[PDB]
RNA sequence: UAUGCCAGCUGGUGGAUUGCUCGGCUCAGGCGCUGAUGAAGGACGUGCCAAGCUGCGAUAAGCUGUGGGGAGCCGCACGGAGGCGAAGAACCACAGAUUUCCGAAUGAGAAUCUCUAACAAUUGCUUCGCGCAAUGAGGAACCCCGAGAACUGAAACAUCUCAGUAUCGGGAGGAACAGAAAACGCAACGUGAUGUCGUUAGUAACCGCGAGUGAACGCGAUACAGCCCAAACCGAAGCCCUCACGGGCAAUGUGGUGUCAGGGCUACCUCUCAUCAGCCGACCGUCUUCACGAAGUCUCUUGGAAUAGAGCGUGAUACAGGGUGACAACCCCGUACUGAAGACCAGUACGCUGUGCGGUAGUGCCAGAGUAGCGGGGGUUGGAUAUCCCUCGCGAAUAACGCAGGCAUCGACUGCGAAGGCUAAACACAACCUGAGACCGAUAGUGAACAAGUAGUGUGAACGAACGCUGCAAAGUACCCUCAGAAGGGAGGCGAAAUAGAGCAUGAAAUCAGUUGGCGAUCGAGCGACAGGGCAUACAAGGUCCCUUGACGAAUGA
RNA sequence: UGUAUGGCAAGUCUAACCGGAGUAUCCGGGGAGGCACAGGGAAACCGACAUGGCCGCAGGGCUUGCCCGAGGGCCGCCGU
């Protein structure tokens, strides 16, 4: 299909041909395995110290002053499970791998069918994006490459009715439960994704919800944030045909 | 839902009676133990079968059947197309690391081959040449006698 | 750190020439305009505006800065004991406003005036 | 349970060309779909050439794969195709998707199904 | 109705629950030796008032200098008195001063004291004099060299297994060890020091051929690095101490040469950029620390308090995180960007100085012995005839010789020179620094969020807890009454809240006091389920229910 | 060793590790090697049906019992 290149003062500059790629169809199934495997990929290894609750010479009396054979110390139960002070039966472990293979080809069809998925309006707005427009992805002239400040490319977001995204994302939530003491207290939508070629969009990362990313190095995550499909994305011109052969 | 995750209530988790899932004894011993006693059903029987010969005095060759030359005749296009002439060494995956290859005779050859190796079954001969076809036996291959 | 353990720990337990930096607070538009900063280590000598508390509205001038607790004593903003006694009521400075400062010390005036550095 | 949203459609697909149409081959090839994905086909083409005529469609509820050699001219109709079996087929014949099938032939006549 | 039963209510008791996290747990990166110049550890001191902790050492919570920092300060710990700081204190970095006694503990002895100059003891050098030096002991584990179980598995048990594990003895370092082939043996016209990672492979091999045990070559990677003697031939041409003088060593050989691309010697060709010794000496990168650093504290409402709701505005290479009287990019610390310092990389890379690489011909000059090898007896190993090692006995050749290629002998072939030595980097651990987390959240997580290895137990080896939360602010309750009264009580005061009043957020169950409803001193015990009655009930969150009569009317049925 | 789902398919998957980067995630490279693609035999060693016959389910076809009948079933035949 055809994809309406805009200037930085959002007008029309043109058009070039959407990369087949877009036309992959759409694989939610397998996006969403892509997404949970890069998710626990990341997730560190714990578990309890293998000697907690060993510390300790405890032994039980046996038969004969009417109490249970539980491994005592000091008049005090220690050791087993049931003891208070006692082992973990079956403690979280460090040995325990909690990464998940993924079959390259099975990997690189997800990321083709996720990059699909921004093509589809309809799509992009069932995700949660707010928008006024009716082509998708958004496509942007390499100049944007160049941009320094943010409130520049405020205004082209504006320009392109495609801001309301980032007001959506304007807004963090407290969370609920103790990951607040583990350094979780907040998080918020995941707006608008940033594809460039050379490198990252430093004036529009700092945006509310904003992602950037390069098309070389564009992966199912940012394309389909949680495994849900159809993420409103801008491409830059460049990019948009970089990423055609991924 | 899970077999393992509907287990909490029913005391024993499948096992029969408490008294079954305890020690080795549950399980007649330890790894195969009693493999010629209390269970020798189904265990391959004991004692020692045949010899083996030093391994760097075994040869490994590496084998084709003529019905893969054939299917794959007119796909081959990088390979001689005399009056088809193909050296199945450079067919053959893993053909370094193998003492030599041998073409074998399973299938047919509808087309007529002009085959290049170091070893041929009768079967693989009779074959290629009954279809207007001729076997060369490589310099290696010149073993045979 | 991004960790809140670190972060408060690291706080709670900075040392005295690192504690200044808990009792800054901002300074008036005018302030802001000639020494060029946003905010200074409030002085026992500054004058201030309290932003927050039920002491919001009233100005007075800071008589106190504790650093071991970094807390401020203002003039007037106080509380009365049972027995009569008007007693001050600590003030955290980032509920507060620089309005007038103390330049008796040569060493604050240059540091508040230099561009290279901030008082 | 189909975990692939395609699947799951190209099998409701199927029923309804089943019940609306004459078809009653596309509800034998759903039902085999519906099954576990073992019991589905794996065909290679020396297969198809071994039993296909032309004119006559040839349906597989599975996946054609590339061994062996194809040279009639005919149209084998599958749920998937490996990247070699449709290029082979392609040179002979014509290798066509089942939801095309069904929409162009909902009555399923002159199909025979292979395995 | 008393004794009393059930449920509830008000108040306790208790400390669950919910919320909170100064502690843990695990992963990652960085870094990494200390001690006779007396360590680590311990003892006892040290403050105005000082018991504990921390610090420090008779100069005792400290003294000095340089830099940073800055109007405050006098640790944990908010008292009283008093003091210090613009003579720039506190505080932080670096360097220095001081640094009691016991402690390897070293003059000798000793439960931290004592008796009359001391490297005790063992060594090397030596002016033969403790004159110059070394060792000792510590450290989280990692590493190297020795000694070496058993429970257990085999459904018994002996070999085997557990396992060269536990534990013990000795010892080094920041890493260890290994290492430039008498190799390999995809047998080749091939590879080319060593570790390590992936694989080869649960393959070969072992084994009451039971259970079980279990490599290597090669390959793909990581990192790469190659050298020095002994001897031949020279023969004092040399080395160590000392400022020098002078002394010491050394013909039983210091020093030159040389080290399988064998070398030496003789004769020539040519040449060196190899090597070895030595000088100089980083970039970058990584870890940590630091400087700088944008934008609202505007309106209304609620509130004790605005970071809330509604309205308006701003920054962003900064929308990580924390603080702040409730949810904060814009109030405070920070965060992005840029920059600076220290450390590690590293006395390395590069560069340089010096030296000389190499080749031909001749020459039986040289080339490591209780060795190679054989036998007896053992251990060990996957090592089977064919692992490695110990012990007793025997025991060779000399490059024209010798060893290896998984049984021995002989020939051939291919490979390689043992019985001398050194060697960077890539790898292990986690003491120490920093970072991180689908880990735990105070009976959890460490034994230890608190006085934690604390209190406490045992002659001793050793054993070993429990205890987190007032409030926004101490505003931590003046005055009065009562009392034996700094008690307690009453009244009162503060605060949004004292049922927030001190082990003070919330405040469950068991259970207790008082009390309400129902029952109750003639009556029978799984305490109830289902039916139906009495009595009882503020609202809310349920709104139905009774009677005449009429309609419909299954099985059944006068 | 089964099974369910998913990718690819006569193939399939990378391991250590390398580069990149948004730096434990992630993108690219890496096929060493494993399993599958032929078996039988202690070993030496030899080396197979891209279908020849008959039934016949589903499904298709026809002029509505008669044809074609993958899979399956019974035989042949082939390698050792
Ligand atoms: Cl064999
Ligand atoms: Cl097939
Ligand atoms: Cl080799
Ligand atoms: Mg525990
Ligand atoms: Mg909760
Ligand atoms: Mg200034
Ligand atoms: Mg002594
Ligand atoms: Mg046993
Ligand atoms: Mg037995
Ligand atoms: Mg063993
Ligand atoms: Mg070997
Ligand atoms: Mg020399
Ligand atoms: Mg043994
Ligand atoms: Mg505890
Ligand atoms: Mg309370
Ligand atoms: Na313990
Ligand atoms: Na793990
Ligand atoms: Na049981
Ligand atoms: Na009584
Ligand atoms: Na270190
Ligand atoms: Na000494
Ligand atoms: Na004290
Ligand atoms: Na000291
Ligand atoms: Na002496
Ligand atoms: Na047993
Ligand atoms: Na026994
Ligand atoms: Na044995
Ligand atoms: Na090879
Ligand atoms: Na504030
Ligand atoms: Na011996
Ligand atoms: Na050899
Ligand atoms: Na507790
Ligand atoms: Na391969
Ligand atoms: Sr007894
Ligand atoms: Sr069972
Ligand atoms: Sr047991
Ligand atoms: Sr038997
Ligand atoms: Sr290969
Ligand atoms: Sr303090
Ligand atoms: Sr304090
Ligand atoms: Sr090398
Ligand atoms: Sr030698
Ligand atoms: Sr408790
Ligand atoms: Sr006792
Ligand atoms: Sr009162
Ligand atoms: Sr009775
Ligand atoms: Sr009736
Ligand atoms: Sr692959
Ligand atoms: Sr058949």
């Amino acid at each position: 299909m055809q994809a309406t290149i805009y200037d930085l003062d959002g007008n029309t500059d043109g058009e070039v041909d959407l990369p087949d790629v877009f036309e992959t169809p759409v694989r939610s199934d397998l996006i969403g395995k892509a997404v949970r495997a890069a998710q626990a990929n990341r997730k560190q290894d714990y578990g309890s110290d293998e000697y907690a609750g060993l510390r300790t010479p405890a032994e039980s009396f046996g038969s004969g002053r009417g109490q249970a054979h539980v491994p005592k110390q000091d008049g005090r139960a220690r050791r087993v499970p049931q003891a208070v002070k006692g082992r973990s039966a079956h403690p979280p472990k460090t040995e325990k791998d909690r990464s998940l293979d993924l079959n390259d080809k099975e990997r690189q069809l997800a990321v083709r069918s996720a990059l699909a998925a921004t093509a589809d309006a309809d799509l992009v707005a069932d995700r949660g994006h707010e928008f006024d427009r009716d082509e998708v992805p958004v496509v942007v002239s390499d100049d944007f490459e160049d941009l320094v400040k943010t409130q520049e490319v405020v205004s082209l977001l504006e320009a392109l009715d495609v801001h309301a995204d980032i007001d959506r994302a304007d807004e963090t939530k407290i969370k609920a439960g103790q990951g607040s003491a583990r350094g979780r207290k907040y998080r918020r939508p995941a707006s608008i994704l940033f594809v460039t070629s050379d490198e990252p969009s430093t004036a529009a990362r700092n945006l509310a919800g904003a992602d950037v990313a390069t098309a070389s190095e564009v992966n199912t995550e940012d394309l389909a944030p949680g495994g849900a499909p159809g993420r409103l994305t801008v491409f830059t011109e460049s990019a948009l045909a970089e990423v055609a052969e991924r | 839902t899970s077999k393992k995750k509907r287990q909490r209530g029913s005391r024993t988790h499948g096992g029969g009676s408490h008294k079954n899932r305890r020690g080795a004894g549950h399980r007649g011993g330890r790894g195969d133990a009693g493999r010629d006693k209390h269970e020798f059903h189904n265990h391959e029987p004991l004692g020692k079968s045949g010899f083996k010969r030093p391994q760097k005095v075994q040869e490994e060759a590496a084998t084709i059947d003529v019905r893969e030359i054939d299917e794959n005749v007119t796909l081959l296009a990088a390979d001689d197309v005399a009056e088809f002439r193909v050296d199945v060494r450079d067919v053959v995956e893993e053909a370094d690391d193998a003492d030599y290859v041998k073409v074998l005779g399973a299938g047919q050859v509808r087309h007529e081959l002009t085959l290049i190796a170091d070893d041929f079954s009768e079967g693989a001969r009779e074959k290629v040449e009954g279809a207007g076809g001729s076997v060369e036996l490589t310099d290696l291959g010149e073993e045979r006698q | 750190s991004k960790q809140p353990d670190k972060q408060r720990k690291s706080q709670r337990r900075a040392p005295l020439h690192e504690r200044h930096k808990q009792v800054r607070a901002t300074l008036s538009a005018d302030l802001r305009e000639e020494y060029g900063q946003r905010n200074v280590r409030v002085n026992a000598g500054d004058t201030v505006e309290v932003l927050r508390g039920d002491f919001a509205g009233e100005e007075g001038e800071v008589i106190n800065v504790d650093l071991d607790k970094a807390v401020i004593h203002v003039e007037d903003v106080t509380l009365e004991k049972t027995d009569g006694e008007e007693v001050p009521r600590p003030l955290d400075t980032s509920n507060v406003r620089v309005t007038d400062l103390d330049l008796e010390d040569e060493k604050r005036e240059a540091r508040l005036e230099s561009e290279d550095d901030s008082a | 349970s189909k975990t692939n949203p395609r699947l799951s459609s190209l099998i409701a697909d199927l029923k309804s060309a089943a019940r609306s149409s004459g078809g009653a081959v596309w509800g034998d090839v759903a039902e085999r779909l519906e099954k576990p994905r073992r019991t589905h086909a794996e065909v290679n083409l020396g297969r198809i050439e071994r039993y296909a005529q032309e004119d006559e469609t040839v349906v597989v509820p599975g996946k054609v794969l590339g061994s062996g050699v194809l040279q009639k001219d005919v149209t084998v109709a599958a749920v998937d195709f490996s990247g070699t079996a449709e290029t082979k087929i392609d040179q002979v014949g014509e290798a066509v998707s089942l939801e095309q099938a069904i929409e162009n032939n909902p009555e399923g006549s002159h199909v025979r199904v292979i395995r």
